[PDB]
Order: structure tokens, then C-alpha cells, then sequence
RNA sequence: UGAAACUCAAAGGAAUUGACGGGGGCCCGCACAAGCGGUGGAGCAUGUGGUUUAAUUCGAAGCAACGCGAAGAACCUUACCAGGCCUUGACAUGCUAGGGAACCCGGGUGAAAGCCUGGGGUGCCCCGCGAGGGGAGCCCUAGCACAGGUGCUGCAUGGCCGUCGUCAGCUCGUGCCGUGAGGUGUUGGGUUAAGUCCCGCAACGAGCGCAACCCCCGCCGUUAGUUGCCAGCGGUUCGGCCGGGCACUCUAACGGGACUGCCCGCGAAAGCGGGAGGAAGGAGGGGACGACGUCUGGUCAGCAUGGCCCUUACGGCCUGGGCGACACACGUGCUACAAUGCCCACUACAAAGCGAUGCCACCCGGCAACGGGGAGCUAAUCGCAAAAAGGUGGGCCCAGUUCGGAUUGGGGUCUGCAACCCGACCCCAUGAAGCCGGAAUCGCUAGUAAUCGCGGAUCAGCCAUGCCGCGGUGAAUACG
């Protein structure tokens, strides 16, 4: 959930991006 | 501890701002510590002229100014030998080369600032509180004024335990949003220790 | 406001970073609010003088 | 998960101490108050003791330890 | 029948204003009940107690202290601690003196601070042919007048705040009653959210409060179009793109609008119950606003302030620690325990905000953090920008498991002089507890609760899961 940094969800709660988020 | 300050109350309506300069956030600040540094001399010398406000105007290095005052005299000088040291203190102070106007006030019993300024130095010179509050209430509600309140804080006559002294006439709608009430207040300090001056004046409703 | 931690106007802070807003009135430097260079509690004390121009009491 | 970039720190304090101390060889001892900086090779073997706030301990320093800061030696609180 | 020694400053009566009652009668409030979701359980974040420490700076202490002062503790901040160095001082206004201009740049030494120590240099005023002499400013000493002190008193205080509270209520003037405190007014019937209004009354009025006057949201209209439209038409790179137009939507100034006015019913009236128009009724919904006063409440560490105390140190400068300690206990929260769910795709629909030593389109490199490079924006023009929940599709099949992401190993990117103590962020490993929480206990009456994400202040960065705001979806229940 919410606190899995290294997933969609997850990232978007601690407001980055990343491979599991990418901006586009 | 309640009660809103009147004025930033009624700045709305009923009562306008004491700085009409617009400016970004890049120089706001200065402009504002600016204001403060000018208030901060004109306060520390006009005292015996009894100056109840000092408006600030802009538009640009051309800082227009005011100073409503009861005794004019006092600012001006022998033909105008103060009005002219102090007109040159602004400049030096901010090489900003600016006016300083100076605007009378009618009667010094309808400016609460004064009629806070006045209690704060009978105080000072040790005259009853009760009496002055008293009185100062009817100068106000003498001279006009459709109501008048004056606050004293505490240690009222070198007491230990501080007080607090009343004394109100007519109207005071502090709730009513429109009463253009003038509020002064008047610090002062003594032997032993401060005691803090409220004045209102309610003057026309509408 | 220790009059003497009011160094802050320094400008040689050796590294820009030791720089702290700090007030400009109070000397309060717990609160500073950039825009107006004062401290949280003398930016309330003036904006009820009116002393701060355009700054209203909001409300909505 | 460590991290400084490109361009190890180290405080020139001790580096042009130490670097110009091998000149002649070693040493007995070194003080410092650069927690900050890394430990470099040409410090292997060296004896620096470190403040640690209130002491001066003597780290020595090893080849298995080149890499971790001095701070890293010198631990700051007591307990039991 | 009825003393005394000794001892007290009272013991008592009636009445008054209060407070109180496990006295009575009316009546309110998420007070209970009715509900819906939570917290004391787990892991973690944060504040606190307690321990510990050279120091773990200080305050806050039932409600009304405990994500509180702190809307940003690596150094700074920080007031704490350890060391090295200053000591008319970091900052004010003056002084006689011993005496040398101000200023610019150096090198030893050192952790820095500081200390030695050596040099380019030497204008200005009246004198003097000049030499050189006496002074303003200035700086440097040496000795004064003093500065400084987040050192103690918030029970010596301003100011400001919290609290009982938006709870109604607290009073006055004159008159009347009572020897008097003090009553009457303000009590009483009806009514209201309200000491709101009505009726009645030895009382008639009034002040601070209630309400109203201010702001936001809801409907309509003027005035205004580098935002809107193809509604209308004609050009199309089929992009409101271009022409062109203010209609519409907005943007934002000013107005209109609701008054129990209208209708039926009850009533002495105020007003209550419905009904019609109307976007909106009978305080439309939400704010700002919190009386006389109480807590002898908070705060001298925001400031101001009396007294007290230290004035080569209770002042001052640094470097490094500390405020981040950890057997343990509590508060507030965060993320969860899963299928009304979790993934990955792919697709929608926001509102308020912020943006020069900045938002950062777009392009390239990198799994990525981020780095190169650069378009446009002083922003209704550009940017942060994706909103998320949803919707379509597909995977997982019920398992400590595609639930959950705590720990820990490794490799990195950034901000910064600098991330050991003690920063976020990315990637690979690791994959803890937890299967819905004892006794207790918290919030909320509707766009509220629950749930979803977005922006701001502070700020280099950040330990924001805090805080202040914004909009999407949108319940249950209230006998009494
Ligand atoms: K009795
Ligand atoms: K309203
Ligand atoms: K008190
Ligand atoms: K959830
Ligand atoms: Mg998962
Ligand atoms: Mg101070
Ligand atoms: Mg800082
Ligand atoms: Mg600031
Ligand atoms: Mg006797
Ligand atoms: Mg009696
Ligand atoms: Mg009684
Ligand atoms: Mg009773
Ligand atoms: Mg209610
Ligand atoms: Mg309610
Ligand atoms: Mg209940
Ligand atoms: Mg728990
Ligand atoms: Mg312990
Ligand atoms: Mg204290
Ligand atoms: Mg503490
Ligand atoms: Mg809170
Ligand atoms: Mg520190
Ligand atoms: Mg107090
Ligand atoms: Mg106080
Ligand atoms: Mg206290
Ligand atoms: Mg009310
Ligand atoms: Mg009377
Ligand atoms: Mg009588
Ligand atoms: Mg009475
Ligand atoms: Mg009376
Ligand atoms: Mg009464
Ligand atoms: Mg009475
Ligand atoms: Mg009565
Ligand atoms: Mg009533
Ligand atoms: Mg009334
Ligand atoms: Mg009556
Ligand atoms: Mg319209
Ligand atoms: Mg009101
Ligand atoms: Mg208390
Ligand atoms: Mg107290
Ligand atoms: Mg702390
Ligand atoms: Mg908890
Ligand atoms: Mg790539
Ligand atoms: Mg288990
Ligand atoms: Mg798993
Ligand atoms: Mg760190
Ligand atoms: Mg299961
Ligand atoms: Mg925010
Ligand atoms: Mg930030
Ligand atoms: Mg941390
Ligand atoms: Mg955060
Ligand atoms: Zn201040």
C-alpha cells in the first residue's frame, strides 16, 4: 500500500518517481 | 485574553489602512521595514506635538508621508527651522528624498491615541487613576462622541496586586461592524513597573 | 533576541548556508515569514494597526 | 545505501598533515576535529585520535577501515 | 439545687447575595441514546514521563500539557556540554589621556577563533618659504561613564492567548420597596438559536452582550473581454488551431433578490403548522465576531517592563559534541492486517495555490534518483501537472500469500564547506510484526462522517506521517 516505496501507490504517497513511477 | 483589536477589525470598512504602498515579494519587506524605521524616529521626537497617526503613501522614491497632529507648532519651529532638520533626517535615513506633510487634529479629545497618551502621562506624574479615567471619559464625551471607554492595566498606584480600572460612557458596540471607533493606546512606565492605557472612542455609526 | 546573536545581518557567514531569516522587529527567529521579514506574532501585531498594506483579516 | 558523489571529502586539516607527515615516514599521534572527513589510504597505519565532543581518542586506522569516516571511531554518547 | 480554677474573642438570632444538594420544576449542547468510522493491540513517525548522559537547554501539566512554543535542531539556529581564545567587548552614546590617519594587501600559527607580525600607504583644517607644528574624522591601544546576560521572579507587570463559553447572560440611570445588606426592573404567562420577540407588571428606559452592519458559497442582471467558443459561419497542419464574435462558461466590480411578504389553519399578540410561487425560506449553508467576569491559568525564552543577581565572567568568539541517548510507560498520528482487495496497462473528471538568484515545457544519457542541454514565462498567456479514488482490460485465488513493507546488506543520485553521531530520494537484495486489537476510550447530525488525491506557508536540503487550506466520491442514525 501506501508505504510500499517501490510501487506505484507507494510512490506517489512519498510524492517522488522512479522506475515503479516514471513521469511519463 | 478576547477581543480583536478594533481598528484591524474595521479595516474593511470604518477605517482605513496607516500605509497605502503597493509593492511585490521582492520589496515589500523593505518598504514595510522602512515605514517602521520613519514611524520609529517620528514617534521618538514629535512625542510633545502629540501625534495620533502617520500615513505613508507611495509611488515611487517619491514617499509621500503625513503626520496629523494636535499641535502643529511643535513640528514646524521658528518659521520652520524643525520642519526642516527632521524633512532632511527622513532622506538621510533613506536616501529616498520624500514629502512630510502635516495635517492638524481638531480636537485632541476625539483621537483615542491622545486621549490614551494623556491618562498614560498623568499616571506617570502619579495622579489617581480613577480620577483621570473619570475625567479623560468626559473630555471625551464632552467635546462630542456619541461613546468612550478608557482601560487601565495593573499595579495602579505602586500596588503588588495588579488591577484593573474601568470607567465607560455612552456607546461602544465593539461587535458592531461599523461603529468607527478610534482605539489608542498608551504604555507607561514608572518606578515601579508598566502599566499599559486603552482608549476608545465611538464617534457616528454608519 | 539576545543582542548579540542579532549577528545575523552579518552577511559573512563564511558559508552562505549558517544564513537564518531571523526578525526584523522582535528579533524572533522562530517564525519568520520571508515576505514580511517579521516574526509570526509582530506580523499579527501590525496588520492590526494596518500597518501592512492590502493585509485584511480573511475570512470565508 | 551510502552516498557523497563524485569527489571524496576529506578536510585539508590533517591531509596536508598527513600526506607531508610521510615525507619523513609516520608518527606518534595526530588531533583532530574533522569528523567530517573521510579516511584515505595514505593513512593506513597512522594512530589519529579524534574529538569526540569532550575526548581526544586514539583511533588507529587499518586498511579493512579506509572509507568510513573518523567520526565513525570516536563514539559521542555513554551508555551503561 | 449548683459552683470554681483554667481558657477563648468570640458564641449567637433574623434576614441578604451567592455557591452547593445522592432537593423540586422547566430547558439546552454529538451529553447520553441511535448510528458510522476509529484509538487501546502491531510496525513505524512524532510529542511526553522516566531513566541515562559531559550535556541530553528551557518552558507547557486534568479538561484548558503531551505532531504544544518549534510554519523546518547536521554546522547556523540555539539558550546545554567539552575544550581553544577573547574580556569597554559582537552592538549604544560619550570621555581626559601616551601616542600613531583612515584604508588595501600579506605571511607565520591554529580545528576555527584568537594571537603576531611585516608591509604598500599617510589625504583634510588654520599656521610655516620649507622643515615641521597644533587640530575634525578615523582607527589602535592604556585607564574611565558603561554595554551585555534566552541569569531568577508570569505571585511584582504590560501586551497577547487559552478557558468556562457564542453560554445566553452581566449591569446601569431615575423612580419605587426595605433600618440595612439589598430588592424591583432582568420575576411572571406565550415564543425564540438568543435578556429574541409578545403580553402582563412599580416601574420607565438605557449600556456591554444576542441579532444586524463585514467576508465566502447558492440564483439572476448591468459594465468589461489576448480566458471562453467553432454554439454561428468560413479557413482547415482538423490543435479554438486561423478569421472572426462576446452569446455561453469563466474572470471581478457593482446591483437585484426573501419580507412570514402571499394563501389556508391555530393564537391576545409574538409566533407555530402547513400550502404556492422561487435558485433560495422563516437564522438559506459556512466564517469573522466571543459581555460583566473566573481560573491568582499561560508566557519575563517573542517583544516591552519593576526588583534581584553576574558583570575577565550567569557576557563574547569559535571547533566538536548535545537537544536525535533507550530497560521502560503514555498521548497524537502514519501504514497495515487484504478480494467492497493488491498489482500492471490503458483511459477520464478538480479546486484553490506557488514560480530569478526560480517553476522548469521539450530533447538526449541513465532501470531510476538525477545529470547534459535548452522553449516559454516577469505569468487567466508558460511551468509545477499526474489529480487520486474511478472506468475498460488483464494478472493474483484464498495463502502471512502478487496481503504488509518493518528491519538489515549492497550500489548510487542530490542539497550543502560538510550528511559518523545526524538528511531526504533511487535501484537490487532482505521481506519483520500484523489474520482485524483486553479493561477502557475518541470523532462526527449531513456534502457532515468515511474515503481519495492536490497546494501552500517554514525552508539549501529535510527527518512533514505535523500544521493551515483545496476539491472528487459520498453514507448511517437520532424513539427519546
Ligand atoms: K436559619
Ligand atoms: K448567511
Ligand atoms: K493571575
Ligand atoms: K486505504
Ligand atoms: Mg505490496
Ligand atoms: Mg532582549
Ligand atoms: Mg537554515
Ligand atoms: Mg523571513
Ligand atoms: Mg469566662
Ligand atoms: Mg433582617
Ligand atoms: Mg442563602
Ligand atoms: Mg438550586
Ligand atoms: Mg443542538
Ligand atoms: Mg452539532
Ligand atoms: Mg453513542
Ligand atoms: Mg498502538
Ligand atoms: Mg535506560
Ligand atoms: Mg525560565
Ligand atoms: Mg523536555
Ligand atoms: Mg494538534
Ligand atoms: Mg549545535
Ligand atoms: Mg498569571
Ligand atoms: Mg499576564
Ligand atoms: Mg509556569
Ligand atoms: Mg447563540
Ligand atoms: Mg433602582
Ligand atoms: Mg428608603
Ligand atoms: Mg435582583
Ligand atoms: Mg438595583
Ligand atoms: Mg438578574
Ligand atoms: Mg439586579
Ligand atoms: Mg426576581
Ligand atoms: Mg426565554
Ligand atoms: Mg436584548
Ligand atoms: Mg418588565
Ligand atoms: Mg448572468
Ligand atoms: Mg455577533
Ligand atoms: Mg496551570
Ligand atoms: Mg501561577
Ligand atoms: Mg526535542
Ligand atoms: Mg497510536
Ligand atoms: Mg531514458
Ligand atoms: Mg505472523
Ligand atoms: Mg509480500
Ligand atoms: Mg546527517
Ligand atoms: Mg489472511
Ligand atoms: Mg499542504
Ligand atoms: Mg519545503
Ligand atoms: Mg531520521
Ligand atoms: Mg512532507
Ligand atoms: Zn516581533
Amino acid at each position: 500500500g501506501k508505504g510500499d516505496r517501490r510501487t506505484r501507490r507507494g510512490k506517489i504517497w512519498r510524492g517522488t518517481y522512479g522506475k515503479y513511477r516514471p513521469r511519463k | 485574553g478576547n477581543k480583536i483589536h478594533p481598528i484591524g477589525f474595521r479595516l474593511g470598512i470604518t477605517r482605513d489602512w496607516e500605509s497605502r504602498w503597493y509593492a511585490g515579494k521582492k520589496q515589500y519587506r523593505h518598504l514595510l521595514l522602512e515605514d517602521q524605521r520613519i514611524r520609529g524616529l517620528l514617534e521618538k521626537e514629535l512625542y510633545s506635538a502629540g501625534l495620533a497617526r502617520v500615513d505613508i503613501e507611495r509611488a515611487a522614491d517619491n514617499v509621500a508621508v503625513t503626520v496629523h497632529v494636535a499641535k502643529p507648532g511643535v513640528v514646524i519651529g521658528r518659521g520652520g527651522e524643525r520642519i526642516r532638520v527632521l524633512r532632511e533626517e527622513l532622506a538621510k535615513l533613506t536616501g529616498k528624498n520624500v514629502a512630510l506633510n502635516v495635517q492638524e487634529v481638531q480636537n485632541p479629545n476625539l483621537s483615542a491615541p491622545l486621549v490614551a497618551q494623556r491618562v498614560a502621562e498623568q499616571i506617570e506624574r502619579r495622579f489617581a487613576v480613577r480620577r483621570a479615567i473619570k475625567q479623560a471619559v468626559q473630555r471625551v464625551m464632552e467635546s462630542g462622541a456619541k461613546g468612550a471607554k478608557v482601560i487601565v492595566s495593573g499595579r495602579i498606584g505602586g500596588a503588588e496586586q495588579a488591577r484593573t480600572e474601568w470607567a465607560a460612557q455612552g456607546r461602544v458596540p465593539l461587535h458592531t461592524l461599523r461603529a468607527n471607533i478610534d482605539y489608542g493606546f498608551a504604555l507607561a512606565r514608572t518606578t515601579y513597573g508598566v502599566l499599559g492605557v486603552k482608549a476608545y472612542i465611538f464617534l457616528g455609526e454608519v | 533576541a539576545r543582542k548579540a546573536l542579532i549577528e545575523k545581518a552579518k552577511r559573512t557567514p563564511k558559508f552562505k548556508v549558517r544564513a537564518y531569516t531571523r526578525c526584523v522587529r522582535c528579533g524572533r527567529a522562530r517564525s519568520v515569514y520571508r515576505f514580511f521579514g517579521l516574526c509570526r506574532i509582530c506580523l499579527r501585531e501590525l496588520a492590526h494597526k494596518g500597518q501592512l498594506p492590502g493585509v485584511r483579516k480573511a475570512s470565508w | 545505501p551510502r552516498s557523497l558523489k563524485k569527489g571524496v571529502f576529506v578536510d585539508d586539516h590533517l591531509l596536508e598533515k598527513v600526506l607531508e607527515l610521510n615525507a619523513k615516514g609516520e608518527k606518534r599521534l595526530i588531533k583532530t576535529w574533522s569528523r567530517r572527513s573521510t579516511i584515505v589510504p595514505e593513512m593506513v597505519g597512522h594512530t589519529i585520535a579524534v574529538y569526540n565532543g569532550k575526548q581526544h581518542v586514539p583511533v588507529y586506522i587499518t586498511e579493512n577501515m579506509v572509507g568510513h569516516k573518523l567520526g565513525e571511531f570516536a563514539p559521542t554518547r555513554t551508555y551503561r
